[PDB]
């Protein structure tokens, strides 16, 4: 087409979105991580994880309003990896990257898990 | 604003 | 903060959230304009546009699943600025400039609404 | 990825 494109708009959409998740606005469904839970709109978890993806086209799952993940999954790792989704942002740190891959492995969060492996076989 |  | 970013999370983002609209999953929204319908996701509206971020905030309107706009609204002119608020493309021409430009005014688009003023501009 |  001949359409004109604004470069910062897909940018300046998430940090709204991530406006209305902190002041907890329209958020239509709580993750549950070996009991911390996390406020979140559905949508934003399904463009960031292909887990997500698949449980709210579930003709079943998409109308819950909690979801329970697996008791291995580390509430920190699903924590940074939630900012991630809303941020474009990663706090990998050495004490917190075995879990925050595994959380990605689990998420299918593909870019994320190729940066943690990367930065592993750095350290080795 | 560009040119995509 | 220590962070890495992905640089393009928030463009992969977007173009998930217009696939899921194309596809009709989780739209939680009407747009009524001239008889013509739109559907949508509320939170996308909002992160784009002062009006629906209004809108959806009140606490009687945020429970609607129809919204019906001014009667003055043009059916193309909001396609063109709903097709944007998901791609960050403007489909901006001599033809839709005018409607263009007093729909998102309506609607509230800062951005939208000066890349119009300057096009006019030029044309003068 | 970036250094943001
Ligand atoms: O690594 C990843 C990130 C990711 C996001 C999604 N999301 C969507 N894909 C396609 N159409 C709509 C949506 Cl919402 C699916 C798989 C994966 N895998
Ligand atoms: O031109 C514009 C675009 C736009 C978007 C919004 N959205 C939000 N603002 C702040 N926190 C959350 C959200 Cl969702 C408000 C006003 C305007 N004005
Ligand atoms: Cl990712
Ligand atoms: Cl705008």
């Amino acid at each position: 087409d001949s359409c004109i494109q604004f470069t910062r708009h897909a940018s300046d959409v998430l940090l709204n979105l991530n406006r209305l998740r902190s002041r907890d606005i329209l958020t239509d469904v709580v993750i549950v991580v070996s009991r911390e839970q996390f406020r979140a709109h559905k949508t934003v978890l399904m463009a960031c994880s292909g887990l997500f993806y698949s449980i709210f086209t579930d003709q079943l799952k998409c109308n819950l309003s909690v979801i329970n993940l697996d008791p291995e999954i580390n509430p920190e790792g699903f924590c940074i990896l939630l900012d991630f989704m809303y941020t474009s942002r990663l706090n990998l740190r050495e004490g917190n990257i075995m879990a925050v891959m595994a959380t990605a492995m689990y998420l299918q969060m593909e870019h994320v898990v190729d940066t943690c492996r990367k930065f592993i076989k750095a350290s080795e | 604003w560009v040119i995509p």
